[PDB]
């Protein structure tokens, strides 16, 4: 009861996937040939969460694996845990999409996405009662953007009551990877609006000062950053995974956090975090926890939470809590913070408690937080749009994969009017 | 003759279900396999040899909560049958829990229901335990409530909710689904005690010296109240009280039905050593604010009735002196139109306490349910708390999504007006 | 004295004939070698010593099934000459089994039939064991049947018969075969019991617990339904019914013939611990239909006769509260013409388990065989299958090819016309 | 009791006819030698179906193996199992038919037919109750397809009351192999309408396809594509040979699945076919066989089931089955693909179930379905034949043989009519 569909598209996306995939077969207790080798009988109860169970007691994750480009499924093949995968859940095109939108989203993406949808669809047909989808990827590319937007406007059609997650990650400020990034996050975001139920905002820039300032990590390779992410993507659906004392999963948390359809953009965020000296100097307890989220320099948006106001947030917890030390935490954060939060939503925090701790720790925290100040993301986007597009600059190049001028406006217009939205209800 | 059927909704009436039947086990000597090594068959219908099974339905949208129960130590205590479990949860929507969701399930609980109480000869009613803020507990009882009035409607009922706090809420749209259920709850249901985890919370750390109280304690306490209304059907004491005299007693006005409860003494296993917790002495800590299940002042209100259920070693004669006491005490005020506000219930079996448990084994308990005027202070702000959410539209389209009509929360909010009125009106 | 000749026609005939045998066999005590290590004789011959024989033939156009009985566990029980074989099937056409493939072996059959009747000297009757779909079944059946009528007639004949599913069926031409053999079954055949696979399924799930049933899941459940009829002549209860009084209460009219039996209870061995298995409780289930061996709603019927057969401990009185409790239930309406519409058998011995069987051990059980107007609806489907399929004339070729005409076809159907014209007529 | 007897063709029809053969003797426990060898009693119970029994405790094939050339027959004799095949039952021309339909109808396959003739009529005479025929061959070449043929009417015309079972190997659009395909294909078509009752109509190009596609397999070969064919010929006769939960032989399939006379061209199907890697990743249920099974690249013959409607299908399943599991699973595809089963035929599916499964697996599965995209087959060797007969191409070497024009005119007339009531029917 109650399967997730995981969806992995482009090559940043796929690199995530790998990672979230390796940490949930370690907490199941699934080692990498899909056997379960744990001790615990509550790893397997809601196994089926996450894995098909195939013949001869092993087990196998729902998860499709997208790309344009084909070395990116070999070396996802060949990395520790590319063997659990179904091969048949493979599908990659030839070409590649070469940072264009409009190839992944119209030309290559299309051609490559029937099968997508067939594999997708046979998916669904195994689970019993599938709660919905999570795709995880980039709005900077070609792939994972114009081909997973245009994977999700299919599975929508297909899906309209089911629930739609993406972990996107974003185009940063200072750290500017391409050149045509502004482009790619324009159209993909405006398709994300009207498309996804929660997008959860990952930024680069905002991982890479979590992993020097607070862990203090001499060297981060993408492969820590995507840990972070993969942790905070555990969070959220541990509900569904384990038994609790108060237990909510995606739609419950959708309900609570999303007061107005189009407002569904959320900073995550987890702790604790800590280095390997700072470890002892330091108190195992909620109050330090509760500290740690709701810091703007523990976001994983590059975004100052002082800014703009939450709106709504919700805090899950693992691990064995009081739950009366929970609710004094957050009503003490909420009374002496009252100028980050809207004082038109009355309790601004949702709260959800999972007994299992996450491997290593005894008590754990995963924050998602609905905060007006993700305006500023989009904002900057805007700007750097129309600084390009004024000009015309790169513009041949989407045009000559059949694109029109026209959805660049229109887009960039939609985009402003959701920014003005959450102006005006901060 | 004489039975009660329980029915246990959502997680946390769950929850709450999961200690009480743990408590009954242990009063009547049930062992977990449903084995005892009479009044017992108030609660338990009793089958072949060796077993004795609770007059109890568990119902969730959700597997999760009801799973434990299945997987647990009281796993033979239940059939199988009487665990009621759907696939997808209310998700905090009322909607989901009355409608979308909930209309798949009704049919199969109703009939579970009929089955049980078919195979009872004296049924005397009904035992709800849910919470106003979920959207089970709030929109699966509502319907439950409705159908239930239907098939059985003279039979009583009374239900026992996790009433939303002031300040600390763990949900964020519990005003919502608070005042929709609201709306049925006048309708249905003929008497309604309402809880608050805040109060029990205080309760805890103050009177039972524990510094991080976790909802197992809330639930063993709780679990407590209910075993002092139920045992004097449960044992033979000295002076008794039923559950429709109760309703005689304790309801003055068909609209005007939630009593709030408190029990005393809740005291460390220590500090009661110390104390010389007499008849009088706990009645006094009865009609204290601080020690109240419900966050509101009494002082500020006006007393209807009281009904105090006392157990264990009590003599009348002492409880009268403690009632005469508590007349003469000015700064506990009752209303003009009714000068005996006082039901008293004496039953000789004294509270027992579960091993593990944070409550001390004491000779004398009592449980007092009154109704106050002080209790529209709660709606009060609950009302207010609906109002902003609802001057923005904050999260309505959910609820719309599900079926729900706009028209419906401002018929809620009118009703609930119109009872907050009724409420002023009578303390005049 | 006192015996019935069983006859088991076809594919699914014979299976349910094998469970049967290996229920009799346990009943009674005698070893799948025909030892025994007396009411027994109703079922049994006797030769000899240490030997006892079926009244039993097996028919089949095949070799198949029939030669898995020879090879297997029970090849010592009967003697050869009553398993009958064939060369070619009917091939799932009723002019194969009547005509072409029937006319050659059913003197044979009619010959042992004799000889079998000849050893008995007070036969009571015929059960007749196959299924409306196939062309043995169907084809084969009608033909056996008349000749069955015409040499003793006044002897009672008896069918147990797997009638198609509405939803669930295995074979294409289903529709043809059944109507065909409706037509003979009218004229000839005294009572016919209707049993549906999905019924059977949905049942297996549902009160036995079984994700999967297979046919020998069905089978033993069927077999129990012909044990509980057979029973009160094959033991000595306190009130016992006859095949010939069965007949007399039981059917109104001649035409209408067809009740639809039913089994409580059927349950698991672990949920029957929990439950307490009453004769008030199995009575109120029999009349529910979720436990319907035929696939219609008798809420939208009327009730024109129903026999209860009860059998272990048992006492009359509270089968007579059962029975009165079920006259006040509005919902369970018999027709006006006929006040007093129970029929009550009582037999002493308990329902006995087959080793390694999906049904547990209980003390008392119950069948329940009633007329009910709602059987009509079942036609109703059936012969809008019918109909689709004829506006086509497909596959109606291969039944011309064997030497069936087309007027054949259409005389069938206005026989089926009239036939629930009738019921129609009689629920007035 | 219920004896069958074998007849192979022209040279692709005694390959597929070799394959076949030793199959069956590896499922019955016969090695190459003749002699029973195999463990279980229920192997010999039925063996007579196939199998002579011959002197001193060895079995033989109840085949008769036909060739205008022979060196097929050497080639089959000096194969693994050649030895088992009675010496007398090869019937051998010497010159061969040079692709030419007229060769092998009318002179050289009319001057070997007695031999044939007389070979079949004795073991007829041999077996007690001779169900039926079964013939192994291809209609584009001059052998299989002439005198195949002409073997065929003369059968009938001695036992017409006899099934008559034909699986046709027959010519794929894409891959043509001769320049006379079509004139081959069409007059064989023609009378196979009049004198089979049921014709599997396998298609080499559907063979490569899941080769390729669904196996993953690197080289095919002839053998492996045989393989396949022999499967599915296996399957269908299993009731037969074996006992069961529910038994239905060669006649109760075809009065099932043939509601009008001429409508007895079947689109065969087998499941399941996984490769060596994609094996581990699978479950071994009801389920996933059903779902492999109506599958439209699952067919072996090249037409699209999505461009018609199923008239009826008839499943045959092997392996230790719930039947009410079978039956959930398809009732469920009638009820999820109505558009694509006629609604004038309600329960269009026929279900069979034997207990004994093939070597190897524990379950599998057999499809026969009465498709009426069967038409796009018929229409393609139609509009070839148009387009050679138009303007006489390569009509004197048939004409030479003795053939008329007027009986390709009469051919191409029948086939016609034969499309026009497949479509009316849809
Ligand atoms: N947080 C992480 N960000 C990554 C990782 N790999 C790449 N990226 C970021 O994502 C962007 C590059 O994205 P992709 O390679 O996924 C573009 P994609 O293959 O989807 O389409 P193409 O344009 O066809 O290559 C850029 O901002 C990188 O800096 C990673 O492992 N973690
Ligand atoms: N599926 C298979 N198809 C085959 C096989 N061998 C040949 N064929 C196909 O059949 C056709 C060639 O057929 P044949 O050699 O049988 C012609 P035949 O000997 O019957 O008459 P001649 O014209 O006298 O050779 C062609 O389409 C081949 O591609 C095989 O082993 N499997
Ligand atoms: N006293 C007590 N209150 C609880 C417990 N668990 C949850 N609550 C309260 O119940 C309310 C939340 O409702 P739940 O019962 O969790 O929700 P639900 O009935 O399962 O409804 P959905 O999950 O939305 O389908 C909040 O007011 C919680 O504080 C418990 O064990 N004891
Ligand atoms: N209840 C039950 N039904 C069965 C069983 N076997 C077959 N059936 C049903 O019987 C019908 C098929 O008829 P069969 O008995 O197999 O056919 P047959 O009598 O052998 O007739 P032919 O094979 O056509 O000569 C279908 O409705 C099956 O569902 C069984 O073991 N139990
Ligand atoms: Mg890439
Ligand atoms: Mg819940
Ligand atoms: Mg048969
Ligand atoms: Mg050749």
């Amino acid at each position: 009861m109650r399967e997730i569909v995981h969806i992995q598209a482009g090559q940043c996306g796929n690199q995530i996937g790998a990672k979230f995939w390796e940490v949930i077969s370690d907490e199941h207790g699934i080692d990498p040939t899909g056997s379960y080798h744990g001790d615990s009988d509550l790893q397997l109860e809601r196994i089926n969460v996450y894995y098909n169970e195939a013949a001869g007691n092993k087990y196998v994750p729902r998860a499709i694996l997208v790309d344009l480009e084909p070395g990116t499924m070999d070396s996802v093949r060949s990395g520790p845990f590319g063997q659990i995968f179904r091969p048949d859940n493979f599908v990659f095109g030839q070409s590649g999409a070469g940072n264009n939108w409009a190839k992944g989203h119209y030309t290559e993406g299309a051609e490559l996405v029937d099968s997508v949808l067939d594999v997708v669809r046979k998916e669904s047909e195994s689970c019993d009662c599938l709660q919905g989808f999570q795709l995880t990827h980039s709005l900077g590319g070609g792939t994972g953007s114009g081909m997973g937007t245009l994977l999700i406007s299919k599975i929508r059609e297909e899906y309209p009551d089911r629930i739609m997650n993406t972990f996107s990650v974003v185009p940063s400020p200072k750290v500017s990877d391409t050149v045509v990034e502004p482009y790619n996050a324009t159209l993909s975001v405006h398709q994300l609006v009207e498309n996804t139920d929660e997008t959860y905002c990952i930024d680069n820039e905002a991982l890479y000062d979590i992993c020097f300032r607070t862990l203090k990590l001499t060297t981060p390779t993408y492969g820590d950053l995507n840990h972070l992410v993969s942790a905070t993507m555990s969070g959220v659906t541990t509900c569904l995974r384990f038994p609790g004392q108060l237990n909510a999963d995606l739609r419950k948390l959708a309900v609570n956090m999303v007061p107005f359809p189009r407002l569904h953009f959320f900073m995550p965020g987890f702790a604790p975090l800590t280095s390997r000296g700072s470890q002892q100097y330091r108190a195992l307890t909620v109050p330090e926890l509760t500290q740690q989220m709701f810091d703007a320099k523990n976001m994983m948006a590059a975004c100052d939470p002082r800014h703009g106001r939450y709106l709504t947030v919700a805090a899950v917890f693992r691990g064995r809590m009081s739950m009366k030390e929970v609710d004094e935490q957050m009503l003490n954060v909420q009374n002496k913070n009252s100028s980050y939060f809207v004082e038109w939503i009355p309790n601004n925090v949702k709260t959800a408690v999972c007994d299992i701790p996450p491997r290593g720790l005894k008590m754990s925290a995963t924050f998602i937080g609905n905060s007006t100040a993700i305006q500023e993301l989009f904002k900057r986007i805007s700007e750097q749009f129309t600084a390009m597009f004024r000009r015309k600059a790169f513009l041949h190049w989407y045009t000559g994969e059949g694109m029109d001028e026209m959805e660049f406006t229109e887009a960039e217009s939609n985009m402003n009017d959701l920014v003005s939205e959450y102006q005006q209800y901060q | 003759m004489r039975e009660c059927i329980s029915i246990h909704v959502g997680q946390a009436g769950v929850q709450i279900g999961n200690a009480c039947w743990e408590l009954y086990c242990l009063e009547h000597g049930i062992q977990p396999d449903g084995q005892m090594p009479d009044s017992f068959n108030t609660f338990f219908s009793e089958t072949g040899a060796g077993k004795h099974v609770p007059r109890a339905v568990f119902v969730d949208l959700e597997p999760t909560v009801i799973d434990e129960v299945r997987t647990g130590t009281y796993r033979q205590l239940f059939h199988p049958e009487q665990l009621i479990t759907g696939k997808e949860d209310a998700a905090n929507n009322y909607a989901r829990g009355h409608y979308t969701i909930g209309k798949e399930i009704i049919d199969l609980v109703l009939d579970r229901i009929r089955k049980l109480a078919d195979q009872c000869t004296g049924l005397q009613g009904f035992l709800v335990f849910h919470s106003f803020g979920g959207g089970t507990g709030s929109g699966f009882t509502s319907l439950l409530m409705e159908r239930l009035s239907v098939d059985y409607g003279k039979k009583s009922k009374l239900e026992f909710s996790i009433y939303p706090a002031p300040q600390v809420s763990t949900a964020v749209v519990e005003p919502y689904n608070s005042i929709l259920t609201t709306h049925t709850t006048l309708e249905h249901s003929d008497c309604a005690f309402m809880v608050d985890n805040e109060a029990i919370y205080d309760i805890c750390r103050r009177n039972l010296d524990i510094e991080r109280p976790t909802y197992t304690n809330l639930n063993r306490l709780i679990s407590q109240i209910v075993s002092s209304i139920t045992a004097s059907l449960r044992f033979d004491g000295a002076l008794n009280v039923d559950l429709t005299e109760f309703q005689t007693n304790l309801v003055p006005y068909p609209r005007i039905h939630f009593p709030l409860a408190t029990y005393a003494p809740v005291i460390s296993a220590e500090k009661a050593y110390h104390e010389q917790l007499s008849v009088a002495e706990i009645t006094n800590a009865c009609f204290e604010p601080a020690n109240q299940m419900v966050k509101c002042d009494p002082r500020h209100g006006k007393y209807m009735a009281c009904c105090l259920l006392y157990r264990g070693d009590v003599v009348p004669k002492d409880v009268n002196a403690a009632i005469a006491t508590i007349k003469t005490k000015r700064s506990i005020q009752f209303v003009d139109w009714c000068p005996t506000g006082f039901k008293v219930g004496i039953n000789y079996q004294p509270p027992t306490v579960v091993p593990g448990g944070d409550l001390a084994k004491v000779q004398r308990a009592v449980c007092m349910l009154s109704n106050t005027t002080a209790i529209a202070e709660a709606w009060a702000r609950l009302d207010h708390k609906f109002d902003l959410m609802y001057a923005k539209r904050a999260f309505v389209h959910w609820y719309v999504g599900e079926g729900m009509e706009e028209g419906e929360f401002s018929e809620a909010r009118e009703d609930m007006a119109a009872l907050e009125k009724d409420y002023e009106e009578v303390g005049v």
